[PDB]
């Protein structure tokens, strides 16, 4: 017999790319060839079933330093980085291909999908 | 605020 | 000129509350009287005005226990943390005043506003 | 997947 707040989810999500901003509550930096990325793990971990396995490890939930696969474009991975704190994702000619395999990498799914519609749609 |  | 997935804040909260219910990442324990809750600081804080001022500040940041005020109802904090990581509040006529109480305290100010227009009515 |  709960009543729900619409608009809380959203406003969580708001709150933590704000806290993501002002580098605030951050544990984890990821490496993507010379470019680094600082990020709450908790978020990671619900976005990406890449960072689901690696924080559910019981040695490496511990590091404060990831490194990607040197195959993954450090702008796909921004644009998913900012995907996972906004619900927005940055899709566009020039970078849809980056995306796409960076998606399927971290493991996101829905991301992956319409990733393949767009480009089955040119 | 709803009925979920 | 992003897209958006709709469903994204909602799917990263549940997944939030997942690591919560099996004790993943959680990073203080918030005592309550004799009453312990274990939680995500970045969730408290994007939920709540009081825990986004105790965590921001430069000594508790680091605290792994936070004591609440001797007056919280561990009942009402229950309700209250629920809420944060699903987005339903638990109101009845049995608890609506700690429920309201509790929120004025935490600064959630949404659930001050449903609590005040409930009581109202009734 | 909608146009915000
Ligand atoms: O496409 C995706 C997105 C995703 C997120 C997560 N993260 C969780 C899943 C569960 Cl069940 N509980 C907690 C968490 Cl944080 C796992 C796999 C995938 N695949
Ligand atoms: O009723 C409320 C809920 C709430 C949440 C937060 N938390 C934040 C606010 C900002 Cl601007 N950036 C980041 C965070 Cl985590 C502060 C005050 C209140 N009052
Ligand atoms: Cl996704
Ligand atoms: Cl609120």
């Amino acid at each position: 017999s709960c009543i729900q707040f619409t608009r809380h989810a959203s406003d969580v999500l708001l709150n933590l790319n704000r806290l993501r901003s002002r580098d605030i509550l951050t544990d984890v930096v990821i490496v993507v060839s010379r470019e680094q990325f600082r990020a709450h793990k908790t978020v990671l971990m619900a976005c990406s079933g890449l960072f689901y396995s690696i924080f559910t490890d019981q040695l490496k939930c511990n590091l404060s330093v990831i490194n990607l696969d040197p195959e993954i474009n450090p702008e796909g991975f921004c644009i998913l980085l900012d995907f996972m704190y906004t619900s927005r994702l940055n899709l566009r000619e020039g970078n849809i291909m980056a995306v796409m395999a960076t998606a399927m990498y971290l493991q996101m799914e829905h991301v992956v999908d319409t990733c393949r519609k767009f480009i089955k749609a040119s | 605020w709803v009925i979920p």
